[PDB]
């Protein structure tokens, strides 16, 4: 796909993700994205829906689209395996989420991106994910399940 | 006005001349950390204690 | 082995060693190593002995072991070539000798690295190295012998 | 032949030719060369001919000729087609000649460059180019028809 | 041919060729001819032409005849590989080019001398000779490139 990481000292400690028109990193990792194009565009800072100005060049644009409401619970497929679940992402087993796995995309089996994953380490017996969510009405909220170390 | 210059020039000299010695106590060992030292060059002479 | 070159205006003018701990770089030399985790380390300027910093972090150290005491004068290895001497260095042949070779480790038959090149680029019919070793007690010398221009 | 072509972000924009003497570089497109032996060129302007200063050591320079003046009328062989005239230029068949592909040299059977295109991009169905030219005795002459567009 | 190696505390360190009705020897070296009636020779010096007093007698005259203008770019028998250019020498590969063989003549086709090669060591990925010549009607023209350590 199209996800270009972000390294800090030579190493990959988060990955930043291209939706339609703007790009997307979290800003509690730190760091430079290692695509030339990507860094001569400008970041502005937001709350921890974690947004970066969509400066893009012409001949890259409309790489991945968003998906809006009327999300099924269903079965959605993820870079480490599997997330089947609505209102929350799946709490997947433990081994998987481990450290700079930040700002990986959710998929559909369209390819539409319907999360974006921030927090949510380590949560007891399975590690649920703290992501950014479009609403019920196309409204982008963040939903963080208590005692969710970040990233 | 000329003394106090006197004693301010001949302390950042002296210093200057013994942080070169500091500098130069502990590059001969630095470069081998496997290498024992001995405790005269340790305390007495240099400043540095037994790590690693 | 792991020896990450350095780098100027495109060719090659020396060579970066690591051992156990700490990363070596010859003075002589000017440019930046290829290695951008070696780039953010603060390699500081010493005396002949050539003290630099090694301030990797824990993920990559030990990538070999410097030779102890107790040095016979048998064989030993060399990229060009081998060696087989203890006191001095052997007189190695032509083609090794030219120019931007310094900074190549001379390991051991156990992959203990012994001595780091610096000089001596040709004596005539018998060329001898200018490197630093441990003499008995792992002190770090400098052995230089007459005419050793920089190599 | 090795002309290395212009970069803009990420994008080519014109090819910039080498050729013996002094390389060449169209001021009216821009960019920086990617290749780090030719970065270290000294970018000084020069005329309406949109020429770069040849700074390039002399060792790989004269590896491509370049053809006089008093050129015959017939076949020239065009990276994308085919040049017949000597006066005037030839008409190339349509579709070739869009933006930012400018500088291309054009070349004889013998190999030797003969011209340096600057233009022609759209100029009806018989194309023309504007070009630069040797016309008689080796003057550097500027030729662009009427209607003439940048390329 | 007919060259003599000037003999200099053992080693060969340049060639003294003679050319018909005047003898040669470079001037930026030194030492003692191979030959026992060249040892009447009277040595001065002279400007940057490379000057020699050829006063053998006529027991050893019309050795090597001369050659005129109007020097083809063709092929011409140098001592190690081939020249194949008039205004400037042909770019030699590496390993030609050492030391100590100044004075060596380059041949014809017909068994002429035309030109006596002095300098270029080395200028990087090919090599240019510092080599003399004859202009337009027998002038002697001393020509040099730039950069050119004698050798």
């Amino acid at each position: 796909d199209k996800t270009f990481p972000i390294m800090l000292n030579g190493q990959v400690n988060g990955y930043a993700c291209v939706v339609g028109g703007r790009v997307f990193k979290p800003l509690h990792v730190e760091g430079r994205i290692d695509n030339e194009q990507l860094a001569a565009i400008k970041l502005k800072k937001a709350s921890i829906y974690d947004l970066e100005y969509g400066d893009v060049p012409q001949c890259m644009k409309s790489d991945t689209l968003q998906y809006t409401s009327d999300k099924p619970p269903g079965f959605y497929n993820w870079h480490h395996g599997a997330v089947q679940y609505e209102n929350n992402r799946f709490t997947v087993p433990r081994g998987v989420g481990g450290k700079g796995d930040s700002g990986r995309p959710i998929l559909d089996n369209k390819g539409r991106v319907v999360a974006i994953v921030l927090g949510g380490v380590n949560e007891g017996s399975r590690t649920a994910l703290s992501v950014v969510t479009w609403n019920q009405k196309g409204v982008t909220v963040k939903d963080t399940p208590e005692g969710s170390e970040p990233w | 006005c000329t003394c106090v210059a006197i004693i301010m020039v001949s302390c950042v000299t002296s210093v200057w001349l013994l942080c070169r010695t500091r500098n130069l106590c502990i590059t001969p060992y630095k470069l081998a950390p496997n290498a024992q030292v001995p405790i005269l060059l340790a305390l007495l002479c240099c400043i540095k204690p037994t790590r690693a």
